[PDB]
């Protein structure tokens, strides 16, 4: 899944 | 009932507000590839298998399942009384319909490759336009028996089936309405919630799906998902008491004080994730391995993890998190153990050889999705690449809204892009599969037939050691090509109100299912 945050 | 400890006094309203972080691309699981999208899908739909608060697998739409000893045939026994939110029965036909639609070229699904990852007979041929979707190796043996036929052993198959891309769709509805089925007025699902409202860029409202097979164990009556892009704004709404759970980013500079003041409200989940800068391998000058290598040598990961973020993110120089199952033989590359002075020397040479200087530096933009934490990391990266190469790299920042950012990466309209990959299932190939030449997830445009061959050897292995060796060799090849710039393995910091229960802080994929939560009274 492509992650929105970090 | 059952999820709630006996004696626990429940609040009467059972409403929760969660920051989902961004406006989702779509509520159709065949048109999406992001966490904001999957967070919505998981409330409205439920696949074969699902998970509890700690990410452990549990029966979903299937109450039982088994495999042949060769790990190639997977049989799922569906619940005979389960229904869609409009009353239609949920059957193996819905799964057949959905999985065909995922690989059907006409769908143009970002996650088409997922059924290829599962090694389903003819999946890849269908994606490639060589066979019709009806030739996919899945079947309704009867209305409540769904069988999956893999060409290669996939012992981790069940964990793969929890992903958003393999959620069922209501065949009878979608066949009749087309792509318009996803509109609020038309949406039909088999999950614990349904769409009450949707205001673009503002909120998604969920209400209980009373026809959910397990509605009697669902506690939360209604929920709001917000789309707050910036962690600092998320925290401000939380402390104003206007939301109950943040998204999985917190402001680094506030983190220490938040732990002091909000005791037992700060969760940090160690997740199976990697934060990278993706290089566009087919766009000049990043088609040049020497330049990709220079950028890797000259980026000090410890500055980002220790000085910019400092929340428990750990530096990495490989794509796969080495602590994932079957990831243990993956090695950090040799250069990661050289002092920065040596690395920076080597990088400057490579850039001079490629015709850059202080007067004519390498110029490019970092594309990232609007988020103040990503901005901070990009500024630090920009700043490090300039100073460490003595002025031979000059980096601009470009932020786009989530949806635009995803489109830009998929369309190849970028130099360098911020990229986070979170495990779709708790096994190494969720990362390794990403960089296959033909992967629909490979926005980097990386293609090495030797990488593909190393990955292919895993299916010839007969045990976890054999698989882990193949994954190690694949990562070695990806490393020697400097296909991307890995930075860190994730942690997921969140604020969660003390009256919110059922959030563990121990799920390595950090899913939030509304059906796992409850609001306590005291």
């Amino acid at each position: 899944y492509l992650g929105a945050n970090g | 009932m059952v999820i709630v400890p006996e004696g626990t006094q429940l609040d009467e309203k059972q409403h929760i507000v969660i920051n989902n972080g961004a406006e989702p691309q779509s509520f159709d699981p065949h048109k999406t590839e992001g966490v904001p999208e999957s967070n919505v899908a998981y409330q409205l739909l439920e696949g074969l298998v699902t998970s509890d608060s700690e990410g452990k697998l549990q029966p979903g739409a299937a109450e039982s399942w088994e495999n042949t000893p060769d790990f190639k045939t997977w049989t799922f026994h569906l619940r005979k009384d389960a229904k869609w939110s409009n009353g239609d029965p949920v059957t193996a036909h819905d799964f057949v319909f959905a999985w065909r639609r995922l690989v059907d070229p006409a769908t143009a699904a970002p996650y088409a490759s997922y059924l290829s990852y599962l090694q389903v007979e003819n999946a890849q041929d269908i994606i490639d336009g060589k066979k019709k979707p009806a030739e996919l190796g899945v079947e309704a043996k009867d209305d409540y028996t769904f069988v999956v036929h893999a060409t290669n052993p996939v012992p981790y198959a069940v964990s793969l089936t929890t992903h958003q891309s393999l959620l069922p769709l209501p065949q009878k509805v979608v066949e009749k309405l087309g792509d318009a089925w996803v509109k609020k007025e038309n949406y039909v699902g088999n999950g614990a919630y349904k769409l009450a409202n949707h205001i673009i860029n503002e909120k998604i409202e969920f209400e209980r799906n009373p026809l959910y097979w397990n509605d009697k164990e669902t506690v939360i009556n209604s929920a709001t998902f917000l789309a707050i892009e910036n962690p600092s704004t998320d925290v401000a709404r939380y402390r104003a008491g206007d939301l109950d759970m943040t998204s999985y980013g917190l402001p680094p500079e506030q983190f220490a004080k938040l732990k002091k003041e909000l005791l037992g409200e700060v969760y940090v989940t160690r997740t199976l994730g990697t934060y990278s800068y993706e290089l566009n391998n087919k766009k000049a000058p990043f088609d040049n391995v020497n330049i990709r290598k220079a950028l890797n040598l000259s980026l000090d990961r410890n500055v980002i993890t220790d000085k910019v973020l400092g929340q428990g993110q750990t530096p990495t120089y490989v794509f796969t998190p080495t602590y994932i199952e079957e990831g243990h033989l993956i090695q950090q590359p040799a250069y990661s153990k050289e002092p920065m002075a040596q690395r920076n020397e080597e990088a400057i040479k490579l850039l001079e050889e490629a015709g850059y200087s202080k007067a004519n530096p390498l110029k490019f933009s970092i594309l990232y999705n609007t988020n103040e934490n990503h901005k901070k990391v990009a500024i630090a990266a920009a700043s490090m690449w300039k100073a460490n190469t003595k002025g031979l790299i000059d980096v601009k920042l470009e932020n786009q809204e989530w949806k635009t950012y995803i489109d830009s990466r998929r369309a190849g309209r970028y130099d360098v892009a911020r990229a986070g990959w979170h495990a779709d299932y708790n096994q190494a190939t969720t990362f390794g599969n990403y960089f296959l030449s033909n992967s629909s997830n490979n926005t980097a445009k990386y293609a090495n037939p030797e990488y593909d061959k190393a990955m292919a050897e895993s299916y010839a292995a007969t045990d976890a050691e054999g698989r882990a060796k193949a994954y190690a060799k694949a990562e070695e090849i990806l490393g020697k090509d400097y296909g991307i710039v890995p930075i860190f393995n994730y942690v997921n910091p969140r604020l969660v109100k003390p009256y919110v229960k059922g959030y563990s802080g121990k799920d390595p994929q950090d899913h939030i299912y509304l059906r796992n939560l409850y609001i306590i009274k005291h």
